[PDB]
């Protein structure tokens, strides 16, 4: 088989040069006046995708930096100028011949920084905080570069537009109230949003006006948070479940019974073997607080085998929970 | 003082879309008409600036040839021609200018519209991928990747390998009339089949070695001179240790409880068992069902039945119970179940 | 160049006859076909598989398939029983090499009984110190003959002169067969036959010179 | 020679049309051209939209070469040709037809 | 349109014969001449070609260097030249229009009758006419069949008449044998009713064209 070398393996070539990625070939592919060759661009976890076919034809959707040429022996492929978004692996191919063959790879990437015109980011945290109703919170924000005068101070509510607080990084918007306010000169700055209300539950981003392509913040998010006493606390569903064929066919069975709803985590969960009480093979699997109500919900996976239950006419899981004045009974029969 | 966006817009691929937004309550030609992108699944980003003045227009990077700005002065209306969209492109693209008091001193986006939301018809040529991910050295190896939006006999299919770091190296290939082809380097241990019915072609190997790890696309070609266009995402592959657990999770039905015995509403599942390694991807109704679902993470089992991880979820519904179905996902076996409860 | 097509094709009346010329890469070469009738010039039928030219019938045209290529004559009518040679050009040692020639063997009429007679030479001739036996054969089907001499009902091989059967008039075939011989030998044995057998009929008569 | 190209062409072109072989493409119709002397650019742009079946590539290869400047097939006076539908296996029997008629008159190019 | 030739021939081994083929009914310019040969009861083989516009000619292993090929541009007529002639060479001489091309070699559509060339050793000697008498009379019901017994005659063609062409009621005339010694032998026979028996007296006419030699033979029976 033919075998395709490039040269170099790998390159970084800062912005606004010219690229030069050669492939050398073992032999000729060239065949009735024309020749096979290929290009590909693979990006991080992306598929690759046809540059230039027989290695002088661009592809439709190339930009106008593509060129390829060659006789019958080499070919190299030149983007100029070099960008940014243009640092992608390269992978020359033909298939000159009824078994194709892929070049050595050319990874391509810009050097010593570069840029693209100041691409400003912002990398704040958290994305949902922990924040009741009615106190302060301060949240945080960092850019890449340094600004000093701009940076935007936008809100935006879960699913609506968004809304400006602070210019200029010190100067109040018009119509936003004096109970929130952003400060910050660099790249790490922090907001100042007190007494935060029903409508101050949204979300907050950020961006700068500095140099194009003005940049937009990361985002920061609130939704709902917070859990009283008897109002979290439900009444656990109590659920059972008799056993499943496709365990009993195969010999054994697990049985489970399921605490659907309920408040707060602390519930002691049991089984009854035919009356019968043991602390044996007896999980407690454990959820996080429900994101509708902040209840719970456990199911303690009693797995055990066909012989335990075929004997045991009933399997009665015992829980006590804070929810449950008296332990209600869950439990099926056969 | 505002701007009447457009609504939802439905794109195909390659459609050049064009949708409307119309300013009111001020002179439009006055402010650099900017515009930016909502993208509410990744957060806040940019497309570029305008002037309708002279409608010069400086986009962004991505966006300098695949978007296409618009001012029109004499009817109050800013087309956004983008061509050749991707599906990144389904959102939200609100409008807005280049509002700015005293002399480009404070120039801010105080003014936001509905937001004209556009979103890129889904539906394209599909180059799914399905085959297990982690199988035992020395076993036969199995991928089927399925194509759908034509058919088989009129196309032709590649197996493009790429070893995790490393470069592309051509494994095989099949065309529309029944011939296969096999690189010279694998032509023994390497085998390929496709089946126009199904809409899906085969690949097997023969003693999987630890160097074997690595990603398996399968792409399309197109005319003359039957380059590669269209590219897949792969499904991974991994070989590092022989891993008993070859099988998915056999999944239990747990049918709800009778309609004439539950006081409240009524919750079904299934007992997942017998799969490893962890996690395993398991839905209701092929997602058609959110209310009142609860996952518990899976813990590792007890060293009597192999220690094969459990994970338990259960949906919960309002009596009688609806047409519910299982569905599963597990990638270190690539196997998909479905199943029906009956109290 | 070689083409090797079949010396004989035998069709029946009334439906389609077949006649391929089938050798090398011909079907990459332009293949013409020429027709020639008993006794007249051959005439050209089809050129370049699939042109006729002006007068010639409708019924006719050129196969070409690769590695082989056929001639298609249907409603077989016994007006056009002839020989086709397949023609082709070339590039090697002769730019024309014409076919091997094909038959075609319509069946025309069901098998004939000949009509055979003999004469002894003329007394004139036994004068003039020669001898000369005649058989003459004519009115069977198809064109084939057997011709054999036995005077006294042993084969003779000496003097023995006999060419192919001809065409005539009612379509039917002729033969003649000449026995070259000296006066002493005609009067010495008993009898002279000339014995013709026509797909293993056996037809033969007998003279003698103690009375002719 | 001139002639040695011609040849290799005809001989591909009988070597992948002949009765042995499947039915070229199965069914996939091609649009007809313009018998003009010197339809190769034609040939191959309306070739060019044969998807696959791996047989017919050797053919593109050689009709490529011999118009190596892929003109596009808006050069046809009547778009009717490319309106028609006829068969793989017809359209290429015309052109190994007509490329046989050239290459014995002599036109090679 | 048709192209024409001369006619017969009849020839020696070791002699030479130039042939004729006159073309009439097109711009013979424009095209040019071609020769092939027919063995009689063999396949065809091309001969030769030659042009009538620069003078170019052709011709095939079997016969490269032992013919020799000219036309003549005033009356159309080209002039294939044989020389050395075998036993085998015996073969009709068609001519046939073709292209000009000095590198291809087109159909062949007009096709002039021929001209039929013989080579044999034996001399231009006149027939031996004998009658043919019926030793057993004719059959009972049938009718008769006699005819002339033409033995030792060169060359070819011999027509054969009956009564100085005043019968013509089945007449028959057989190809002419060729014997060992090279001398052509022919025997037609008239299909003779039985009904003219005795009565009717029948005489043979034979012309032999080569050697003028006319002679009318009777015939009667034992």
């Amino acid at each position: 088989d033919i075998v395709l070398t490039q040269s170099p393996a790998s390159l970084a070539v800062s912005l606004g040069q010219r690229a030069t990625i050669s492939c050398r070939a073992s032999e000729s592919v060239d065949s009735y006046g024309q020749s096979y060759m290929h290009w590909y661009q693979q990006k991080a976890g992306q598929p690759p995708k046809l540059l230039i076919y027989l290695a002088s034809n661009l592809e439709s959707g190339v930009p106008a930096r593509f060129s390829g040429s060659g006789s019958r022996t080499d070919f190299t492929l030149t983007i100029d100028p070099v960008q940014a978004e243009d640092a992608a692996t390269y992978y020359c191919q033909q298939n000159a011949e009824d078994s194709r063959t892929f070049g050595g790879g050319t990874k391509l990437e810009i050097k010593g920084g570069g840029g693209g015109g100041g691409d400003i980011q912002m990398t704040q945290s958290p994305a949902s905080l922990s924040v009741s109703v009615g106190d302060t919170i301060t949240l945080t924000c960092h850019a890449s570069q340094n600004i000093d005068v701009w940076l935007s101070w936008f809100q935006q509510k879960p699913g609506n537009i968004p809304k400006l607080l602070i210019y200029k990084a010190s100067n109040l918007h018009t119509g936003v109230p004096s109970r929130f306010s952003g400060s910050g000169s660099g790249t790490g700055f922090t907001l100042t949003i007190s007494s935060l209300q029903p409508e101050d539950i949204a979300t907050y981003y950020c961006q700068q006006a500095h140099s194009y392509p003005f940049t937009f913040g990361g985002g920061t998010k609130l939704e709902i948070k917070g859990g009283g006493g008897g109002r979290t606390v439900a009444a656990p569903s109590v659920f059972i479940f008799p056993p499943s064929d496709e365990q009993l066919k195969s010999g054994t069975a697990s049985v489970v019974c399921l605490l659907n709803n309920f408040y707060p985590r602390e519930a002691k969960v049991q089984w009854k073997v035919d009356n019968a009480l043991q602390s044996g093979n007896s999980q407690e699997s454990v959820t996080e607080q429900d994101s509708k109500d902040s209840t719970y919900s456990l199911s303690s996976t009693l797995t055990l085998s066909k012989a335990d239950y075929e004997k045991h006419k009933v399997y009665a899981c015992e829980v006590t929970h804070q929810g449950l004045s008296s332990p209600v009974t869950k439990s099926f029969n056969r | 003082v505002q701007l009447q966006q457009s609504g939802p817009e439905l794109v195909k691929p390659g459609a050049s879309v064009k949708i409307s937004c119309k300013a009111s309550g001020y002179s439009f030609t006055s402010y650099w008409i900017h515009w930016i992108k909502q993208r509410p699944g990744q957060g806040l980003e940019w497309i570029g600036m305008i002037d309708p003045s002279d409608g010069e227009t400086r986009l962004n990077q991505r966006f300098q040839g695949r978007a296409t700005l618009t001012v029109d002065e004499s009817t109050s209306t800013a087309y956004m021609q983008l061509r050749s969209p991707t599906s990144e492109d389904s959102a939200v693209y609100y409008c807005t200018r280049l509002k700015e008091y005293g002399n480009y001193d404070s120039f801010y986006f105080d003014v936001w519209g509905a937001g004209t939301l556009v979103t890129v018809s889904s539906g394209e040529v599909q180059l799914k991928e399905s085959g297990p991910g982690l199988v035992a050295p020395g076993g036969s190896l199995s991928i089927t990747c399925t194509v759908s939006g034509f058919s088989l006999t009129d196309s032709s299919i590649n197996w493009v390998r790429q070893p995790p770091g490393k470069g592309l190296e051509w494994l095989g290939m099949i065309w529309g009339d029944g011939r296969i082809d096999y690189a010279d380097a694998l032509k023994s241990r390497l085998s390929i089949s496709k089946d126009s019915s199904k809409s899906q072609v085969f690949l097997e190997m023969t003693s999987l070695r630890t160097d074997d790890t690595a990603t398996y696309y399968c792409a399309r070609d197109g005319y003359f001179p039957y380059a590669m266009d269209f590219w897949g995402q792969g499904t991974s592959v991994t070989v590092s240790s022989g891993g008993a657990s070859t099988k998915g999770p056999s999944v239990f039905p747990l049918a709800p409880s009778s309609k004439s015995t539950s006081g409240g509403t009524a919750a079904l599942g299934c007992l997942v068992k017998d799969y490893f390694p962890e996690p395993v991807t398991v839905s209701w109704n092929s997602g058609a069902l959110t209310s009142g679902v609860h996952t518990f993470p899976a813990v590792l089992q007890s060293s009597g039945l192999y220690s094969l991880s459990s994970v338990v979820t259960v949906p919960s519904s309002s009596l009688g119970t609806q047409t519910y179905i299982c569905n599963v996902n597990h990638k270190p076996s690539n196997t998909k179940v479905d199943k029906k409860v009956e109290p | 160049y070689v083409l090797t097509q079949p010396p004989s094709v035998s069709v029946a009346p009334g439906k389609t006859a077949r006649i391929t010329c089938g050798g090398n890469i011909i079907g990459s070469k332009l293949v013409h076909w020429y027709q020639q009738k008993p006794g007249q010039a051959p005439v050209l039928v089809i050129y370049d598989d699939g042109d006729r030219p002006s007068g010639i019938p409708e019924r006719f045209s050129g196969s070409n398939s690769g590695n082989t290529a056929t001639l298609t004559i249907s409603r077989v009518e016994a007006g056009d029983e002839a020989d086709y040679y397949c023609q082709v050009w070339d590039t090697g040692s002769d730019p024309v090499v014409f076919g091997g020639g094909t038959k075609l063997t319509v069946l025309g009429q069901p098998k004939a009984a000949p009509s055979v007679t003999l004469f002894p030479p003329s007394s004139e001739e036994l004068q003039a110190n020669k001898a000369t036996l005649v058989c003459l054969i004519s009115d069977f089907y198809p064109g084939a003959v057997t011709v054999a001499w036995k005077a006294d009902s042993s084969p003779v091989k000496a003097g023995v002169e006999t060419t192919t059967p001809s065409k005539q008039s009612n379509n039917k075939y002729a033969a003649s067969s000449y026995l070259s011989l000296t006066p002493e030998q005609w009067k010495s044995h008993r009898s002279y036959s000339c014995q013709v057998t026509h797909e293993g009929s056996t037809v033969e008569k007998t003279v003698a010179p103690t009375e002719c | 020679p001139p002639s040695t190209a011609l040849r290799e062409l005809i001989e591909e072109l009988v070597n992948i049309t002949q009765n042995q072989k499947a039915p070229l493409c199965n069914g996939s119709m091609v649009w007809s051209i313009n018998l003009t002397a010197g339809m190769y650019c034609a040939a191959l742009e309306s070739l060019i939209n044969v998807s696959g079946c791996s047989a017919i590539e050797k053919t593109q290869r050689m009709l490529s070469g011999f118009c190596p400047h892929k003109v596009s097939a808006g050069q046809f006076s009547s778009l009717h040709v490319r309106d028609t539908k006829i068969e793989v296996a017809q359209f290429v029997k015309d052109l190994l037809l007509h490329l046989k008629k050239l290459f014995r008159e002599g036109q090679f190019n | 349109v048709q192209l024409v030739q001369s006619g017969a021939e009849v020839k020696k081994p070791g002699a030479s014969v130039k042939v004729s083929c006159k073309a009439s009914g097109y711009t013979f310019t424009n095209y040019g001449l071609s020769w092939v040969r027919q063995a009689p009861g063999q396949g065809l083989e091309w001969m030769g070609w030659i042009s009538a516009n620069n003078g170019d000619t052709n011709y095939g292993q079997e016969f490269q260097g032992r013919v020799t090929m000219t036309t003549d541009t005033s009356t159309s007529t080209a002039y294939m030249e044989l020389r050395s002639l075998r036993s085998d060479d015996t073969a009709v001489y068609y001519c046939a229009r073709d292209s000009s091309s000095s590198w291809a070699r087109w159909f062949f559509d007009l096709w002039g009758r021929g001209t039929l060339v013989t080579v044999s050793s034996a001399s231009t000697k006149g027939p031996s006419v004998f009658p043919l008498a019926p030793s057993s009379k004719s059959t009972s019901g049938g009718t008769a069949a006699l005819g002339c017994l033409v033995k030792d005659y060169f060359p070819e063609p011999v027509t054969v008449s009956w009564n100085s062409g005043a019968l013509t009621s089945g007449v028959h005339t057989f190809p002419a044998v060729l014997q060992s010694s090279g001398l052509y032998s022919l025997s037609s026979v008239v299909t003779v009713p039985s009904s003219s028996l005795g009565t009717q007296t029948y005489i043979c006419n034979v012309n032999h064209k080569p050697s003028n030699t006319k002679v009318d033979k009777k015939v009667e029976p034992k």
